[PDB]
């Protein structure tokens, strides 16, 4: 039933990228801070570079699909991969995201995040959730630690290691046993898993619920061991503080058993800039109307987001 | 810490 992917992967040389600063380190190696120049383009991309050490063939063969999946989509909310680069150890080229996590980041400024920018924030990745339903993709890793902040205005949806696209004919997508992110799953992904478009938007909700509590962790002090036990007892997230009846009642309705009953991620875009017009009215949030929040050369610097190729 | 064994 499907189309063609002509979508571009971009291969880069390392002397093309200069690396400034190490952002963080791991067994999975380690994530760099740095700058891309294309050869004799008169153009800086900050960027983050992030590529590893002991590789199994395992490790390398699909890091790839999630620079195949990268390269594959192209919208304003969601990270595009800039390119890779075929070094003795795989180089994986991503837009620069400076303020990071959004999980982190909620946490970090809880004394100066405004009802505009949360609701702002629910819309965008309602947009970018969106995008991906329309390119027959499930993420199935939805959780606010996924969403990354380039400007406070402006997130983009990324981790794309668990992404599965659908066939035409294909409605729900079964998966195979693993470790899995117990807290954030639907019910008939943790069940029977099965995974759609609409175990994203259950996703989705609690994702929103981190948001709202400033970053609580979900059923914190609860075993996974049956967080699914719990969900067909009928028990649910609590209420945010902040949340009005209105809001809260978007984030029931995405916990919803049947997954038919749930929200399209197009109408959760348009029920939340519905009320992003409105903060104070579905937001109560004290100090709200009085809250604002906002490295290296940089004459020739331009974001990868206004580099097109 | 947060992704778990599926049974």
């Amino acid at each position: 039933g499907e189309a063609p992917n002509q979508a571009l992967l971009r291969i880069l040389k390392e002397t093309e990228f200069k690396k400034i600063k190490v952002l963080g380190s791991g067994a999975f190696g380690t994530v760099y801070k740095g700058l891309w120049i294309p050869e004799g383009e008169k153009v800086k991309i900050p960027v983050a570079i992030k590529e590893l050490r002991a590789t199994s063939p395992k490790a390398n063969k699909e890091i790839l699909d999630e620079a195949y999946v990268m390269a594959s989509v192209d919208n304003p909310h969601v990270c595009r991969l800039l390119g890779i680069c075929l070094t003795s150890t795989v180089q994986l080229i991503t837009q620069l995201m400076p303020f990071g996590c959004l999980l982190d980041y909620v946490r970090e400024h809880k004394d100066n995040i405004g009802s505009q920018y949360l609701l702002n924030w629910c819309v965008q990745i309602a947009k970018g959730m969106n995008y991906l339903e329309d390119r027959r993709l499930v993420h199935r890793d939805l959780a606010a630690r996924n969403v990354l902040v380039k400007t406070p205005q402006h997130v983009k949806i990324t981790d794309f290691g668990r992404a599965k696209l659908l066939g035409a004919e294909e409605k729900e997508y079964h998966a195979e046993g693993g470790k899995v992110p117990i807290k954030w799953m639907a019910l008939e992904s943790i069940l029977h898993r099965i995974y759609t478009h609409q175990s994203d938007v259950w996703s989705y909700g609690v994702t929103v619920w981190e948001l709202m509590t400033f970053g609580s962790k979900p059923y914190d002090g609860i075993p996974a061991s049956e967080i699914s036990s719990i969900l067909e007892k009928g028990e649910r997230l609590p209420q945010p503080p902040i949340c009005t009846i209105d809001v809260y009642m978007i984030m029931v309705k995405c916990w919803m058993i049947d997954a038919d009953s749930r929200p399209k991620f197009r109408e959760l875009i348009i029920e939340f800039s519905k009320m992003a017009r409105d903060p104070q009215r579905y937001l109560v949030i004290q100090g709200d109307e009085r809250m604002h929040l906002p490295d290296e050369d940089m004459d020739d610097v331009v974001d990868a987001d206004e580099y097109l190729i | 810490t947060h992704y778990y064994l599926l049974p």
